């Protein structure tokens, strides 16, 4: 993939969770990586105004993310991708799996599932 | 039409035959789908030969399962005080039984008793 | 009301579900089947409680002979569609979409409105099952009721 | 009519459904199977009612020994094909295709015709189940009846 | 005939089905299974009736100990293949292929022939179910019979 | 609120009727889901004619299924020892019984017995 | 795609729903966006005199509508598409999903379903 | 706590499982359905427990008539998400990921907490089934409890 | 033979089927499962019998306590693979491959051999079901027998 | 040993299966599920035996109330993995892989080890079913056991 295809600014996030004292749980999403990436859709999306995607299986990836490989980072089962745009609301991607493209260790292919896309999401800290 | 069969309200009044005290419980609740059962004719019949019959005097009986109310003692349900019961079905029928007496008490576990009440006569209301 | 010993699905939706929750604006849409259309019954304001007949069957004697106390049993379901609302904290914390949703308030006051209706007209239904399931930002609360009655013919 | 203690599906259609609802122009079609051909049985105009044998069965003893009170039971289903008609309010609103459809009037008039026929000839059927489902703008209302009789032999 | 207390498939097809309908020219074919081959069992010119065993099972005591009244039960089915004939009414009119087919005449005289055979030799079969189904210009009429007997060993 | 029915505590005291040695009070365990059954005051009734009744003297009865305690002999359950029993349900009720006597012993297997204790009177607590 | 292929004039509509006082419900369709788009069939159609389609699943899209991407609009679960022709009866589409073509944010591809096409539909308001 | 003769799933998690095993840092999550979203409920740190309603049901009589002792049954399941930890010797050996995992200590300490809570408040649960399954390096231990209660109405 | 109150599958074969039908040249093969390998058990010449354990099960009490009359039940199936032979009647005619096949003689001779073995040794089997099916020119006749015995222990 | 009225899966494998057959060198591997992984549990040396819990259930009363004689039933299974060895009879002759395998010797001495252990500690198991199945050069001998006990809590 030509390096001009990477035209999205993403923030790869690892989530931490802690129980709320009143009885709930809270998921803190902090950024660990920020760079240029190229996204591509592999499925349509049901939006259900207020943004939350209405996918049923919650395990079929909808977007494929291509970015630069990094041998020391270990993209977990609990990684997120916060992609921010200029005049469109930000989007929260939840990773579903990674692909080491052709095992050349040049790019990672992160099968992700659109979580939602609205102007009232919590940016990462 | 004949609106769906079933009980709607069951009122019970205890009066102890020793201290003459009265209790007006706040009506009881059916424990299951079985309904209170009734028999009004106070005269039983016996089959003689060739169509005849011996009409003798008897009682009016009533069988009522109810959940024990956790304020009135259980003894009052096992045939230990005079009861005044009043039932109301869904189709409008209301049957009242006054100054009755519980006969043949059967063992109960503490939450659902089955009363075998005997009385002189039960009146029926026959919804309009 | 017609059918003095029964209540139609329109009557159920407007007299039991409507005097219930005021956040639904009487959107108890009477439908034929609950799954007759998932692309149509998903556009209304998120509450849009649905009511529809699942299957009609008998409850014992059902022969049609003019006088046999023809017994009938209608199995319908009521599907709540409630918008889930996440709890945000001002430290970067949030509650995921798979958090527990309190259906207890819903079943309680729905039963209460049903109790009041039974007291006012003498009509009772049977509770069978309660199922909950979510999808995205919507929670489906599905009650399955069953109503017994007798079909009174007309002369 | 033949089979004095019984009726055949053609007689059922022309004597119970045809003297019944008149908006069908007497279009009561007896078929082999109600789902044998859906491309041909979906061509008839708006108001067509179908009747077809689901399964022939027994009702207890069925041994064929010349004198054993040979008991029989035929399961057939009658399906109403009715067109849903939306309502318009002149303000620019409409009723969706998934709205509730009043089937109870259909069941009432169908059962009344059956009661009248039974009272006339002394032949009664058993009601089993009722299923309703829509597709496009047509609603399918499928009654499942069941009829018991004894098979008369001929010397 | 062999098996004095029983009737094997060949004897059934030639003594009960053959003296039945004369539009069959005696084409009562005994097969192993009714669905062993759908490409070969559909080549017969003209209408044709198949006779095949579905499964053999027991009817209670079945131990093999020389003297235990070993009881056996053979479940076979009889498949009618009848050619449908549409009714033409010159006005440009016709009757579709999904029209009702009168199986009653078939079951009646088949039961009659079975009755006469039972009276002649004292052998009775049990009726279980009757299913009809069409395909193109052929209607499949399937009876499912069940025969009880005792297996007499030979010394 | 009608807390869920069920038994919580069972206390039993054995006192031999020959040597007057006492054992207990020992706790005990229900063997299955069923509950103990009760009939409290000692005056049964019988159905006379025309609503009347003959009030005669009788006994307080009690039937209780329990798992045998592997340190008390089985004879103390089969009716060779006076028993004093106490039960407590979840809803707060307590039922105590003094100077009981196992009557009509039933053939048991050695790990689960159902004893028919008879006493002069059973006392209640009636959830305050 | 070819901007000369967008040869269909459509009006994207939102669905507002409320129950009539008599007990039934009523749905109004308000026009929000008007522009040129390109449609194509991806499945056959059953007409059923009175025009309404006879699709059984009611969830498999039958037409794809491609039009200009618009970053401020959120095509929800409750969007319709009213297509008007000159000498052909108008059509009503119900959207089933949209996909941002190649995520380049230049065209929206509307996965939609044909509801009805008859001369007596209720035009938008 | 509300519902004096009952408990809700949040109270169950924070009063029976949280005072239970301490290696969870109080991560007792109530959800709608334990399998509604497997991509989100697999992100929390390794030792977390899930509690979710499987299905609401009855326990006999459930007719709502103002006084019928309305009996209810809520069927929920508790799933343990634990990390399997392989053992290593000093001679280059290891234990496979499919080795046996001691679940009995989990069931013991879980049941002890339930017994203590019941003895404190007089509320008991019924154990139905236990299922264990592994995936990767995480073992799933799913307890299926069932709770009976009576639904109290409010005037 | 071992297990004086029982028989194993090799003994069963070599004592009941080999002394039975002689056109098999003693080709009665004991297999693990009759459907474990269809590519290997379809190679042996025309007339071959297979015998294979379907499932081992119990017949009531099966607790292992040293003295509990441990009851056992083995469900095994015996399958004949025989060649169907068409008949030719010089006129340029033939019989189809789906024609009826006489399984009754095979069943009779198998049961006679079983009765003889029982009367000799005091060991009886239970008959359960019989299924026939053809493929190509080979007919499959599968008898499903069942045998009860008590498991003797060794000190 | 812990659980004086029970045996854990590790104890079962090392005290009942290990003193059994010496051809497995004590390779009685306790697993979580017998089908948790077919790629990892097929690497061990051919003569190896697995033991894993299938599902835990109850045996009647199961309420958790501190004193209710909480009864439990753990359904576990033991799978034998034995290498099949063909018999060569030099003339160019061999025995195929679908030949019968003598599982009786396996069941007999396994039951004997279970009997000796029960006599030593007073713990008995229930036999439920036995199924065998082969694959290539490996035969799977699958027993399904069931053990009843009472869960004694700790003060």
């Amino acid at each position: 993939m030509r390096t001009a295809d990477r035209k999205h600014r993403v923030i790869v996030c690892s989530q931490q969770s802690d129980v709320d004292d009143e009885g709930r749980l809270l998921i803190t999403r902090a950024g660990v990586i920020q760079g240029w990436a190229a996204i591509a859709p592999v499925k349509a999306i049901r939006f259900s105004q207020d943004g939350v995607s209405m996918q049923k299986d919650t395990m079929q990836p909808t977007h494929d993310i291509t970015m630069n490989y990094n041998p020391d980072v270990n993209v977990s089962v609990s990684a997120w991708v916060y992609e921010h745009r200029l005049k469109s609301p930000p989007r929260w991607f939840k990773v579903l799996s990674v692909v080491n493209v052709d095992e050349c260790s040049r790019y990672m292919k992160i099968r992700c599932r659109l979580v939602e896309t609205s102007d009232d999401v919590t940016p990462p800290v | 039409c004949n609106k769906q069969n079933g009980v709607k309200n069951i009122l019970i009044t205890f009066t102890d035959c020793d201290t003459q005290e009265v209790i007006g419980p706040i009506s009881h609740e059916q424990p299951d789908d079985t309904l209170p059962t009734y028999k009004n004719c106070a005269w039983t019949n016996t089959a003689l030969t060739n169509g005849y019959v011996q009409r003798s005097a008897s009682n009016a009986t009533m069988t009522l399962p109810v959940v024990r109310d956790l304020r009135v003692p259980l003894a009052f349900y096992q045939g230990c005080a005079q009861v005044d019961v009043q039932v109301e079905k869904f189709d409008g029928t209301v049957m009242t039984l006054t100054e009755g007496a519980v006969v043949e008490p059967e063992e109960s576990d503490g939450r659902s008793v089955t009363m075998n009440i005997v009385a002189s006569e039960i009146d029926e209301l026959l919804p309009p | 009301l017609t059918y003095g010993n029964r209540v139609t699905l329109p009557e159920f939706a407007k007299y039991i579900v409507a005097p219930a929750f005021h956040e639904i604006e009487g959107r108890a849409i009477p439908v034929t089947g609950v799954d007759d259309d998932a692309s149509g019954t998903q556009a209304t304001k998120l509450p849009f409680v649905l009511v529809g007949l699942r299957q009609g069957d008998t409850s014992g004697p059902a022969t049609i002979a003019g006088n046999s106390t023809i017994n009938l049993r209608d199995d319908f379901i009521v599907e709540f569609n409630m918008k889930k609302e996440r709890y945000r904290d001002r430290k970067g914390g949030e509650t995921p979409f798979f958090s527990y949703y309190d259906y207890e308030s819903i079943r309680d006051r729905l039963f209460n409105s049903m109790i009041e209706f039974s007291g006012e007209h003498g009509i009772t239904f049977e509770f069978v099952s309660l199922d909950i399931s979510t999808e995205g930002d919507v929670v489906y609360i599905e009650f399955r009721f069953r109503q017994n009655y007798e079909w009174c013919e007309t002369v």
